[PDB]
Formats: structure tokens, C-alpha cells, sequence
């Protein structure tokens, strides 16, 4: 690569799998350096990790 | 970061007769700073109808450091700048 | 404000599904913890189904919604 | 016994071994006619002499 | 005014914790039945490693962008020595320290003040039982995760996904100075972290009757 | 002409109720994996053979202990009239086995005990002699 | 007259639900422990049988961590009987530690072959009275 | 309060046994000696079954173990 | 290897036994410069020496 150069066209990538923080949040314990959530209405439980 | 003449509260502990200022120490207990201690002085009024205190010397816990805050205090429940003492 | 009246009386509050228990075998109707089946089909608050409210607070009364969308319901009149 | 590869030995176990930068590890040991290595998830076995 | 709430959620929080923590101690011999750690130790007094798994997953990144797979497994702590198993307890039990300092600075005075301190101190009480409440609920998840994680780490190596554990021992006679000496040193150290394998052309499938 | 469900009991509490909650979803666990490794392994023989009953040995015991084993044979030894052997050298690791059952044999213990130690002990009777031999495993 | 019910007797659901999960799991796992546990019969053990010679039933004490061919020549000529030895002596020599009271030497022997395994082994002939130690190969 | 009630009375205290020996020939069901065999299977402490409380001091109520682990009920809430 | 090569080996040794302070414990003596310690509940003696 010369002087003007990194403008080649993005090569195409295969994209990432899931999230690995689904695994620990479906067995249930929080992922770390997350708050708890307060939801009504039903049986379930929420978390806020990564604005996310 | 504290906003610009916002409100607390505080406890005093030590009683102080108004001849011959001097440290005069009190408390915070709510609000943010617990346990944060305050020494100050107060002043003489022209008149015997209220009563001020100074408050400049003010120490959080935790850390080595003195800032240097000035405020003044209000009577609570009452919501007046006297103070709660005899006069005659 | 019994919810067991009439029966039994209030045993406990049983967490499996949020319900009282009287005395008597039966289940109550009242509910015991916010972890509760609850048909609600209404709810308040602006910004709603949306970004959100913005956290920040702007000067005027113009209030935005986190996606962008901007809620003049809830933006005060003038 | 000084044995220098590029693989792991797993069965006899070293008291003392090294590693080079580029990927080469190098095992000193007692004497042992039989040794075991494993690679690429498998382990198998192999002799020497002396 | 809030002192109300501060005092009565911390005496909440302190009540049912010892309550909870106490019930526990009470109904002990079937907790420590059920989480039996030490049988599933290995033989050679190593802690089996933790598998996290997980059934039909998707992912959408963006258009045109989507990659699902159906079973995934994953090698949560690797397996490690261990000289003790460990108990329910230090997963179960919380602490305890009974607070019996409520400050008094802001008294009731007047009714409706001695009213609205009541109802707001009740309220934070019933707080502090929800929050202790939610900590035991975090506790149970987080222990249960282990146990199942053992369990599925037994399953795999049942079903040859994971290569087991490999160890070696290495033995010395007499060893030392003339002033420090021991009769027979043995050396253990592990080579192989057991890990899955992808060679699927061995895996071993099982059917019941 | 009130009406009432069968079962009424003392109130529960919400800690238990989410032990129970946990502890049913671990028993299936557990159940599922005896069965699979049943299923995928071949049984072979009964410990019945290496530590046969016999008489003066059928007087009830009911146990409730969680440590080490060596009171634990050594009191079941003296119960029993019979000589007290110990083969190889303990271990650094102390060997911990727990056992709450209630009436049974005293061969059942025995069995039991050694079922539990799996792979670390092992227990052996001879009748004749009348002799209980515990022997260490020979690893390490 | 007057009869109590059992202390901690489960009278509650919840109690009575962990109860019986604790016999289930306390089932499976002895089911898996006996299902995994591996054994041999007695009629091929691999261990020595008691002599049963008259001069062997003598009690006393051993404490000793170290070679066992020097122990085994003590024993053997504390009981009177001929000692020898078949085989190479491996550099490295096979040590067991043994600290007792008070037993028999033919338990003393059978601890012995124990501890030794697959190094080497013993054989006792009381019609000829000796001892032999017998190396591996 | 007699621990050797309706017997001799305490003779001393056996520090082995960690116990008083009443004037007639039995042990008190009294301690003397801390070093004794106490049956207690609850106890307190904050930072319990860790490192410990941690000696470090926080202008706000966070508190840690030194195991690094941090404990809410034994901080102050906000 | 010059200054841009990556040049990182690692060196092991063989790991050492116990401490040879814990037959000072066992005989009884506590070890030098070390605190004695409170122990309540049962038959045992402590001590603190370098934050073990």
C-alpha cells in the first residue's frame, strides 16, 4: 500500500454468533457490571448492563 | 459537585453562648454527605431579634482534604434565620 | 380489604403464583406480590413506546423521546 | 532425557521444560522407554530405544 | 421526613435476613443431601469444570445478516484442584449485622408528622424484605448454575464430547541436604484441560427402553 | 354446609418455596443422567460377592453421620466382634463420606460405604476369621 | 395416653417437596456409584494369603518409613526363618512406611505385598522355612 | 443460677474438659473455659465467609471484602 | 532476535514443598515475629504472620 492507499472495497464477513451473556441471563445469574430491573405484571426478570 | 445554595440538614451537638465566638462543630446526617462534619463561628447581631451562624469549615470523611464551603443555616420545622433561645 | 372473607381466613401468601390462600383448601383472589398474573391492559407515562424518555433536560419544553421521535403531547403548549 | 517437539507429552509428565517463541517446547526428564503425545485433540503412543 | 425510610428499610432488610438465614440453618441436613459436591469429584481430587448450554439460537446483526444455530456448549470455569468440595454455604447463606443506631436527630413531634414517619417507615421495611428477598432469589440462581454446569460437564464426557482430565505423577526417593531430608517426594501436575472435541465421526449416541 | 379442600397445613414460606423450586428442577436433572449412563454403560457385577452377609451380623443400626470414616468403621467394627484391618496409607486428602439412612443391615452399611468411597476405598469381610478389612487405594 | 408426633416431621408443602427431592437425587446418585464401581472377586485377588505358621501369631510393634527388603530380613529373622531374594534391585528403591501397635506379622507381610503391587511380591514356604522376595521383570 | 444445683456445689474447673466439677462426682452442664466443645451453628458478621471486612474506609457506605466480593446488606442503600 | 522480533519465552520450575514453618506449628511453638489470635468455640490455637 502506497501513500493513498485503504480504500479497497470491505470484504464480506460472516456475522457474529449470539451474544455469550445469553447463556449466564438465561440460567440466571446477572451479567457482571449490571443493575437490576423492576417489571410488573407477570413472572419474569430483567437486567441493564449495556444500555442494552 | 453540589448545585448553587441548595438545601440539607444537619445536627448541633455543641451549645455555645453568644459572647465570645469561637469553633462552634455540627453534623450532616441525611442527604449525601453522611456523617461530614462542619466547624464555624457565629456573629453578633446589631439587635437581640435573631441570632446567625457561619459555617465555612466543612471535613468529609474518607478522604485527607478541608474544603472550604461557607453556607449559613435556617431553623427547621420553622423555616427562619433566628435562633431558638431567650431574649429578656 | 379481606381478601379471604367469608372463609377460612388468610393462611399465607404463596410466591409460586403471587395468590393468597385462605384457610379453607381454596385459593384466594387477591394479589400478593408484583411477581403476579395481572391482565392490565392500560398503562400511562409519555415517550411510551418509543427511544424512551430522554434523560437528559433540555431548556425549553420540547421533550424527545430516545429514538428521536419527539412527543408533543407531552411537550408543553404554547 | 532431553526431548525437543513441537507437541505436548502427557502420560510420563516433566519435572523441567521450555519454551521458544516461535512454538518449540523442549522437556528434560528421567529415562523412560515409552512416552505418550498428544495433538490436535488425540493422544497416542509411542517407543524408544535406550 | 426520609430518616423514616433509611431506618425502616434497614431494619426490614436486617429482620428478614436473620429470619431467612436461621430458616435455613433450621432445615440443613436435606440441603446439604441434595447439593452433594463431593461425589462427583474426580479421581484423581479435581474439581470437574462447568458447561453452560443452550437450545436454538439466533442473531440478527443487521439486513441481510442473520446466523442461527441450534445446540451451543460452553466451558464456563475451567477444572482446577481442590483440597475440600464446597457446601451450600458459601453460596446460601448472607450476612447478618443487626443495626441498633437509629439516629435521633428528627423526632415526631406533631401527629400527622408521627403518622406519615410510621406509614413511611413501614413502607421502607416492607422494601428492604423485597430487596433481601431478590439478593436470596440471585444466590439460588448463581448455585444452581454451578450444579448444573458439573452435571452437564458429567453428561458430555458420558456422551464423549469432552476429553477427560489427564494428570501425571512423578516420584523421588530420598531428597534434601544433610540438614533437610524427605523420604518420598511425589510430584502430580496436569497436561490435559478437558475441552470438547469437534470429531464429531466418534461421538456416541445412547437410547433407553 | 362450609366447604373446605383437603389438604390444610401450617403456613409455608417463600425461601423454602424456592428451594423446592430449585431442588425439583435438580432431582429431574440428576434423575436424567442416572439414567443415561445406565443406559449407555454395561453393568458388570454386585459388590454382594466381595462382602457377603453372615450371622451375628443382622443387629439394626440407624446413622446419621457427615465426616471423615474411621470412627465410623471402627465403631461399626466393635458393634460387630470383628478384627479391625487397615491396608495401604491414608491418604493427605481425608476421605468424607456422608450417609442419613434409618433400619437397615449392617451388610448394607458395609456396602453402602463402600459404594460411596467408589473409587478411593475399599471393603472387604472374611466370615471365617471374622476380620473387616479397609484398604486405601494404591494411586499416587 | 399422650402421644407426640416426630420433631421435624415435614407438615408443610415446601418441606415435604424437598424432603422427597433429597430421597430422588440421594437414590440416583447411589445408583450411579454402584453402576460405576469397579470390583474383582476374591477368587482372583491379587494378594498374599496368611501363612498360618505357628512362629508368625507373635505380637509387637513396627514403625519404619524406608526399604523393605531391610525390614523383611529383620522380620524374617526375628521369626526364624531363611531369607532370600530373586531379581535386580532397581536403582530407585521401593519404599513403604508402616507404623503399628500391636498385630500379626502375617498382616505385617500381607500390608507389605499390599504397599509393593506390581514392584515385586512375597512367597512364604513354611515347609522349608524361608521367605522370598521376588522382584518384578 | 447454680450450675451444681440441689448437688455439693463447684469444686474448680477441669480446663481439659473445659467444664466445673460439682462437689459430688459429675460435671457441671457449665462452661469455664472458652476452649471447650460448644455446639453453635449461627453466628453474624459482615463480609462473613469471605476475607473479611475489608479495613478500607468509603466517604459513601460501599464496602468490600478482601476477597473482592461486596456486600449490600452490610453497605447503607440510597 | 532483533528490537521488532517477539521474542517471549516462558521458564518453569519444579514446585516446592510445604513449609517448613508448619513443623514449628505442630510442635507448638508460634512462628517468629508473627500475633497470636483469638480462637472461640473449640480446641484449636491460631496465629498471624504474613497475612496467612
Amino acid at each position: 500500500y502506497g501513500p493513498n492507499a485503504k480504500s479497497m472495497p470491505t470484504e464480506e464477513g460472516i456475522p457474529p454468533s449470539a451474544n455469550d451473556l445469553l447463556l449466564h441471563v438465561l440460567e440466571g445469574v446477572p451479567p457482571p457490571g449490571s443493575r437490576r430491573l423492576v417489571v410488573s405484571g407477570g413472572d419474569a426478570r430483567a437486567w441493564l448492563s449495556n444500555e442494552k | 459537585i453540589i448545585k448553587t445554595g441548595d438545601i440539607m440538614f444537619a445536627v448541633l451537638d455543641t451549645s455555645v453562648n453568644s459572647d465570645e465566638p469561637g469553633p462552634i462543630l455540627a453534623t450532616i446526617v441525611t442527604g449525601k454527605l453522611k456523617g461530614s462534619k462542619l466547624i464555624g463561628s457565629f456573629n453578633l447581631p446589631s439587635n437581640a431579634d435573631k441570632m446567625v451562624i457561619t459555617f465555612n469549615t466543612m471535613s468529609i470523611p474518607g478522604a485527607e482534604k478541608t474544603i472550604s464551603i461557607s453556607a449559613y443555616a435556617i431553623d427547621p420545622n420553622t423555616a427562619r434565620t433566628a435562633l431558638a433561645s431567650r431574649t429578656n | 380489604d379481606g381478601c379471604c372473607s367469608k372463609m377460612g381466613g388468610i393462611n399465607y401468601c404463596d410466591s409460586s403464583a403471587g395468590r393468597l390462600v385462605c384457610n379453607n383448601g381454596f385459593y384466594s383472589t387477591c394479589y400478593c406480590t408484583r411477581h403476579a398474573v395481572m391482565d392490565l391492559q392500560f398503562l400511562m407515562g409519555c415517550c411510551l413506546w418509543h427511544g424512551g424518555v430522554y434523560p437528559q433536560l433540555n431548556s425549553s419544553g420540547l421533550v424527545v423521546c430516545n429514538d428521536g421521535y419527539v412527543s408533543e403531547e407531552c411537550s408543553l403548549q404554547k | 532425557m532431553y526431548v525437543r517437539t513441537n507437541l505436548t507429552i502427557l502420560s510420563p509428565g516433566w519435572l523441567a521444560s521450555m519454551t521458544s517463541a516461535d512454538g518449540t517446547h523442549a522437556y528434560e526428564m528421567q529415562k523412560s522407554p515409552v512416552l505418550l503425545v498428544s495433538w490436535h485433540g488425540k493422544v497416542m503412543q509411542l517407543k524408544v530405544e535406550g | 421526613k426520609e430518616t423514616a425510610l433509611s431506618v425502616g428499610a434497614q431494619a426490614g432488610l436486617a429482620w428478614r435476613a436473620k429470619i431467612i438465614d436461621e430458616q435455613l440453618n433450621k432445615q440443613a441436613r436435606n440441603l446439604d443431601a441434595i447439593y452433594d459436591f463431593n461425589s462427583l469429584v474426580l479421581e484423581h481430587n479435581i474439581l470437574p469444570p462447568v458447561l453452560l448450554e443452550g437450545r436454538n439460537t439466533l442473531n440478527l446483526a443487521d439486513a441481510q445478516s442473520i446466523r442461527i444455530s441450534d445446540r451451543t456448549y460452553k466451558v464456563a470455569k475451567q477444572a482446577h484442584f481442590i483440597t475440600t468440595p464446597p457446601t451450600w454455604r458459601q453460596y446460601l447463606w448472607m450476612d447478618y449485622v443487626k443495626p441498633e443506631a437509629p439516629n435521633v436527630t428528627l423526632l415526631p413531634k406533631t401527629k400527622a408528622e408521627k403518622e406519615i414517619w410510621c406509614i413511611y417507615t413501614e413502607r421502607g421495611w416492607k422494601n428492604g424484605i423485597d430487596q433481601a428477598n431478590t439478593i436470596l432469589e440471585e444466590n439460588i440462581a448463581r448455585i444452581k448454575e454451578d450444579f448444573g454446569g458439573m452435571i452437564l460437564y458429567r453428561k458430555l464426557l458420558a456422551m464423549n464430547m469432552v476429553s477427560p482430565p489427564y494428570v501425571s505423577h512423578t516420584d523421588l526417593g530420598v531428597t534434601g541436604d544433610g540438614s533437610e531430608i524427605h523420604i518420598d517426594d511425589r510430584v502430580l501436575r496436569i497436561t490435559a484441560l478437558p475441552e470438547l472435541n469437534v470429531n464429531s465421526a466418534e461421538w456416541r449416541a445412547a437410547v433407553a427402553k | 354446609m362450609k366447604f373446605k379442600k383437603p389438604p390444610i397445613n401450617n403456613p409455608s414460606d417463600d425461601a423454602t418455596i424456592k428451594l423446592a423450586e430449585a431442588a425439583v428442577s435438580v432431582s429431574d436433572s440428576m434423575l436424567e443422567m442416572a439414567k443415561v449412563e445406565k443406559v449407555i454403560t454395561p453393568p458388570s457385577k454386585d459388590n454382594t460377592l466381595t462382602i457377603p452377609n453372615a450371622y451375628n451380623l443382622q443387629a439394626r443400626a440407624s446413622v446419621d453421620w457427615s465426616g471423615p470414616i474411621e470412627e465410623l468403621t471402627a465403631r461399626i467394627a466393635k458393634a460387630a466382634h470383628f478384627r479391625f484391618r487397615v491396608l495401604g496409607k491414608s491418604p493427605s486428602v481425608p476421605v468424607l463420606i456422608s450417609i442419613s439412612t434409618k433400619d437397615e443391615s449392617l451388610a448394607e452399611i458395609l456396602r453402602d460405604i463402600d459404594y460411596q468411597a467408589g473409587k478411593k476405598a475399599s471393603i472387604h469381610v472374611y466370615p471365617n476369621s471374622q476380620v473387616v478389612e479397609l484398604r486405601y487405594a494404591k494411586i499416587y
